[PDB]
RNA sequence: GCUAAACCUAGCCCCAAACCCCCACCUUACUACCAAACCUUAGCCAAACCAUUUACCAAAAUAAAGUAUAGGCGAUAGAAAUUGACUGGCGCAAUAGAUAUAGUACCGCAAGGGAAAGAUGAAAAAACCAAGCAUAAUAUAGCAAGGACUAACCCCUAUACCUUCUGCAUAAUGAAUUAACUAGAAAUAACUUUGCAAGGAGAGCCAAAGCUAAGACCCCCGAAACCAGACGAGCUACCUAAGAACAGCUAAAAGAGCACACCCGUCUAUGUAGCAAAAUAGUGGGAAGAUUUAUAGGUAGAGGCGACAAACCUA
RNA sequence: CCUCCGCAUAAGCCUGCGUCAGAUACUGACAAUUAACAGCCCAAUAUCUACAAUCAACCAACAAGUCAUUAUUACCCUCACUGUCAACCCAACACAGGCAUGCUCAUAAGGAAAGGUUAAAAAAAGUAAAAGGAACUCGGCAAAUCUUACCCCGCCUGUUUACCAAAAACAUCACCUCUAGCAUCACCAGUAUUAGAGGCACCGCCUUGGCUCCACGAGGGUUCAGCUGUCUCUUACUUUUAACCAGUGAAAUUGACCUGCCCGUGAAGAGGCGGGCAUAACACAGCAAGACGAGAAGACCCUAUGGAGCUUUAAUUUAUUAAUGCAAACAGUAACCUGCAUUAAAAAUUUCGGUUGGGGCGACCUCGGAGCAGAACCCAACCUCCGAGCAGUACAUGCUAAGACUUCACCAGUCAAAGCGAACCUCAAUUGAUCCA
């Protein structure tokens, strides 16, 4: 059908999916993290 | 041919051209007939003797050829005994 | 997946406990079974397959008496709550032992081979050569493993110096130990096999979806 | 930019500025020095130069080593040098051929071990070089201690060496007593392997626990000014009863 | 005469030197307080295909030397022994120089992508011209001009440019127009001009007039791809956990009938830069179930998932 | 005069039409949502719980189900913290869409289809229509009034290509066949009446089945009846649109244009070229013949030593897994791990020549004699014809070396005096480089 809105909010999911500690968790999302900090990002997570 | 190495900066021999033709230093280069040794039995006496023979090669292949060495195989070599030291020079070559 | 097998109870409880359907997927979260999901929901019954294991500090052979016979939702055959001694337990009941019936749990290995009835459980010893038996273990005290779904009895062939082959099911012969416990009859839930599925609704109750791509390759 | 010193060089750099400066000399010679293992996945040249064929000119030959890898496993027991060869292989021994991967393995066996200086049965995961080894080296007892550090290759093995070591430096009371005659013994025969406490202590850590036991040496609960402070008073106070 | 146009320092680039950095915060970060790191890069790419092979990257001046050596002995690759190693700018000047006024605003679920722009001056406690228009619409006839003419038109001549083509006015491509920015990088050997000359060159090289030095010569944009490592199941597919909804009539526990709520999307009509990157209006199908549905969780890329449609996995 | 609206919670937003002041729901300043609702819980050790729900009462099942504490130990200090606004969220937008639950069943709540005219066409929607009643059409599509029967397919209810396909396809009960004798991270807390995999299609009778065979279908056709603007054949009105006045105000497109018709010509279909003819200049509204109109570097066809698949009885490999064998590491008595081989599986890499009166099919691909090409040399063909991939004789069928020829390049090919050594080659093509071996 109409096709725009695949965005369906919900904070749980925002903080459970992409958040510091899930970040931190992984070695992977800790260098996500990383590289959001050198390239100076001013949120380095959700 | 590789005219800028990635190691010096320099220009490359063809090994190719090193293990087939002769360079003389006046610039004549000097092959082997491609053929020279195979079916003998069935080549002719004197296409065995065409065959046998030490040829000059081609104003262009002799400039290809420079070009596919660098200029230490285009130096003046002084060895011992060798059979080419007399023609490594050209003699009356009017014009 | 963050999965944990949901059987992690440790003592023998005899309330059903909450059982937890899988999906047919591994813990890596991925199916690894196909055609698996979505039943009715149910719970488990703990059924002690050990028929003859002799309550706290206590002697040998003892008896049960059969309170009710019940629907399993988890397996095939019905299950038996028995009481015997300060304890009550499921066990997977044979055929016509209705409620108010008395077993018995032997290891005596009598020489001549006892006169009993359909219900109870002696060792293979007891039992006599060519004899109907259910619920059967391979090595002694295990417990058993073999012929105990619904309506299935595997046969006792022959009895040899200190073993006896079992005819099971499949017509299949398998070498046991003398000593270890069987129990005699078939198993309830007969002409169980001649029930008519119906509707694919109730294959979707039973908890198999239709699945394709059953082949990840 | 650049940098004023280059990359490799950062390291020593850290190990002559910091607590790593404080780590004591003879700690930080070892880890300079680091040298080369022995020979045991290739065969070794055993000439500085060779007339190779082809053209009978001698042509200089080093050998070059094979890139070892070795698991934590193996840190954990004790493999003579001997690791893993990742590397790759041809089809058919024919390099005009498929090109494919290989990991060459060794074998692993659980062996029980008597060391006569920590008078301990252990078992550990060896296999038939450090049995050999073993062998030509006359006991557990000497591989450990003769073996250097590279050719040992276990951070268990160097836990043997450091205890052992300390074992001979303090010259324990190892059995029991009553039998001193049987302890004199094992230390006349392991005599030779003697060392001060102070470097037995750092035989065998790696940096992290050097660097972990230096500040633990000088962590020092801090002094109380008012002792210090009460200190200089009467020094001062006895220098002016003096005078 | 409007719109504009103009400006110069904010800073930046390449070198040299010198080795640099109170509270709260890993739970849903920024929240006062409870029982585990270590494993060969691959592939695009050259070989005018590709299958062994294919530079360097994983600290190493000049020369030896692109030599020995390796190699579908081919593209190419390639040593060593030995040997002489105090700050500046023929840099940018606001589309440049940094992406930077800022990793901000904005976009994306996320990894991630990623801008633009300011100019009065000593003190503000003080002038002219791009395009586009307007002043000022037009008068037969035609690549818009040219020859001219007393005179703008009238007369005569006259098939836009680029590119690609055997041949384009072509009804072949490109282009509204303006300003700015935007595309030829080097060796072997020659030749020319100096220096010196059987020797040249500030050694490691050449030399049967040579050698040394200089000068001259090698473009820009554009795939579908491939591989590695991340990020994604708030949409959608399936599953898990604990929830909910299903009027009335007929019927009397049935994947029941008609039919609302809801779910779907048969036919038509409208719509098409739309209300909408799939809607609207009527018509229709299911509507107590193999149903729909909220919330949380799981499966991840040659992978998942699938009642197979190459379907879906954030248009 | 309108409305599946409205109010509330949930989720999501995050101050987003409160007051004042200012400029042209914007800007700034000042205010505000007050816990009783809701959230943020539980001291444990051992242990207890066979009994559904459905008005739960008879009674009815099958798919077998959610609500539960005790003995003792320690524990009286008491009510903090946080949410609380709105015209709101997800769709780039003040978006006709998406959006869970409770309650109201037309509202007590909420809202406004018309900026103002006029009353052309075309277009949209509606209503009415004489006579006739499917003659329309691919087809009764749409409308109008409701209905009948027959076939084809699929047994059914279900599912499917979000965004052109909802079907005969997929799934499904039923049946067959194949594999499996077993324990704890799936299958499974299971055990041959079980589990996993594949296939066919319900059923009554009989043994790639076959013949019947009922019900169902937004499937595919056919018939009757009615009904009707589908049509003969169109019309009238009303609403939107429209046109005009006022405010706001885009987009594709565009070499430049001072932008006519006819006949001819020309890269073969001319506004602009030749010959004629026409010809004052500017709007507004229509129209759709042309501008090979616009859109989107044609999806059809071909090409590329471009890419990706897909399948294999294409090439190369088993590095990985498997089951053997051989050693290696133990127990002996007169299994598991590692190394090397093999055959399988899954793969993994890689490629898929050329000419061609488009490409494919078919045929050819090197060399030589003849004709086209008549008299130096040359001269094409998917042009016309004929042949070869050797055979003989001896084995000077040695070795050297002036000078030449050359298949239009190179590679290759050919002749040859003299000289030394000797007996005293025939040949129409009659073939193949380099590296390796
Ligand atoms: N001298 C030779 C000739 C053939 N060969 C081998 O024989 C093979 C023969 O090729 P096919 O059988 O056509 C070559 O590919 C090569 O492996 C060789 O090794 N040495
Ligand atoms: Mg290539
Ligand atoms: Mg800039
Ligand atoms: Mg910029
Ligand atoms: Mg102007
Ligand atoms: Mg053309
Ligand atoms: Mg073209
Ligand atoms: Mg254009
Ligand atoms: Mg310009
Ligand atoms: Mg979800
Ligand atoms: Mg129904
Ligand atoms: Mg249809
Ligand atoms: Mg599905
Ligand atoms: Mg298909
Ligand atoms: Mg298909
Ligand atoms: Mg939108
Ligand atoms: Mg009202
Ligand atoms: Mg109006
Ligand atoms: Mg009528
Ligand atoms: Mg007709
Ligand atoms: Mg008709
Ligand atoms: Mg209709
Ligand atoms: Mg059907
Ligand atoms: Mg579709
Ligand atoms: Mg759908
Ligand atoms: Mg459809
Ligand atoms: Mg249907
Ligand atoms: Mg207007
Ligand atoms: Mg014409
Ligand atoms: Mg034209
Ligand atoms: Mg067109
Ligand atoms: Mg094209
Ligand atoms: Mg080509
Ligand atoms: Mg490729
Ligand atoms: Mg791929
Ligand atoms: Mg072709
Ligand atoms: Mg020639």
């Amino acid at each position: 059908k109409a096709r725009g809105n695949e965005y369906q909010p919900s904070n749980i999911k925002r903080k459970n999916k992409h958040g510091w500690v899930r970040r931190l968790s992984t070695p992977a999302g800790v260098q996500v993290i990383l590289r959001r900090m050198l390239k100076g990002r001013k949120s380095l997570s959700h | 041919l590789t005219y800028f190495s990635a190691r010096k900066g320099k220009r490359k021999t063809v090994k190719a051209v090193i293990d087939r033709f002769l360079r003389l230093h006046c610039g004549l280069w000097v092959r082997r007939k491609a053929g020279y040794k195979k079916k003998l039995w069935k080549k002719t006496p004197a296409r065995k003797k065409r065959l046998r023979e030490f040829v000059f090669c081609n104003k262009t292949q002799s400039k290809l050829l420079d070009k596919m060495t660098t200029s230490f195989w285009k130096r003046r070599n002084w060895y011992v005994d060798d059979p080419y030291q007399k023609y490594h020079d050209r003699t009356n070559l009017k014009v | 997946a963050n999965f944990v097998s949901w059987k992690s109870r440790t003592k023998y409880t005899i309330t059903p406990v909450k059982m937890r359907k899988s999906g047919g997927r591994d813990h890596t979260g991925r199916i690894r079974v196909h055609g698996i999901g979505g039943g009715h929901k149910q719970r488990y019954r703990m059924i002690d397959f050990l028929r003859f294991r002799p309550e706290e500090t206590k002697s040998g052979p003892f008896e049960e008496k059969v309170i009710q016979v019940r629907y399993d939702p988890c397996r095939s055959a019905d299950i038996a709550l028995v009481a015997g001694g300060s304890r009550k337990r499921w066990i997977i009941a044979t055929e016509n032992m209705q409620a108010g019936d008395t077993i018995l749990n032997s290891n005596h290995i009598g020489r001549m081979a006892v006169a009993a009835r359909e219900g109870d459980a002696h060792p293979l010893g007891a039992l006599p050569v060519g004899t109907l038996i259910n619920n059967v273990e391979s090595e002694p005290g295990r417990g058993a493993q073999y012929i105990r779904a619904a309506g299935t009895c595997g046969v006792l062939l022959r009895k040899v110096n200190g073993t006896a082959i079992i005819q099971l099911p499949s017509k299949r012969q398998m070498q046991v130990l003398e000593t270890c416990v069987a129990t005699v009859g078939r198993v309830s839930n007969v002409d169980h096999n001649k029930r008519v599925i119906g509707k694919a609704g109730r294959n979707r109750w039973l908890g198999k979806r239709p699945n394709s791509g059953r082949w990840h390759r | 930019p650049l940098h004023k010193y280059p990359v490799w060089l950062w390291k020593r750099l850290q190990l002559r500025e910091g607590i790593c400066s404080r780590l004591p000399g003879h700690y930080l010679r070892s880890l300079e020095e680091e040298r080369t293992p022995t020979p045991v996945h290739y065969r070794p040249h055993g000439a500085k130069f060779k007339i190779n064929p082809k053209n009978g000119q001698r042509e200089r030959v080093e050998d070059v080593p094979i890139p070892i890898y070795f698991p934590p496993e193996s840190q954990r027991g004790l493999w003579g040098g001997e690791g893993w060869i990742l590397g790759q292989i041809y089809a058919n021994n024919d390099k005009l051929s498929k090109r494919l991967k290989k990991v060459w393995k060794p074998q692993l066996f659980e062996r029980e071990f008597y060391s006569e200086i920590l008078d301990k049965k252990f078992t550990v995961t060896v296999t038939m070089r450090t049995l050999d080894l073993i062998d030509e080296a006359y006991g557990l007892d000497f591989y450990i201690l003769k073996a250097s550090g590279e050719d040992l290759c276990s951070k268990f093995g160097m836990d043997l060496k450091r205890g052992m070591l300390l074992r001979l430096a303090r010259q324990d009371p190892q059995l029991h007593p009553e039998d001193p005659e049987r302890r004199a013994a094992i230390y006349d025969k392991y005599k030779e392997f003697a060392i001060p406490e102070e470097e037995a202590e750092w035989v065998g850590l790696t940096l992290e626990e050097a660097i972990e036991k230096q500040r633990l040496l000088e962590e020092k609960d801090p002094v109380p000014l008012f002792k210090i402070y009460v200190a200089e008073l009467i020094q001062q106070l006895q220098q002016q009863a003096l005078s």
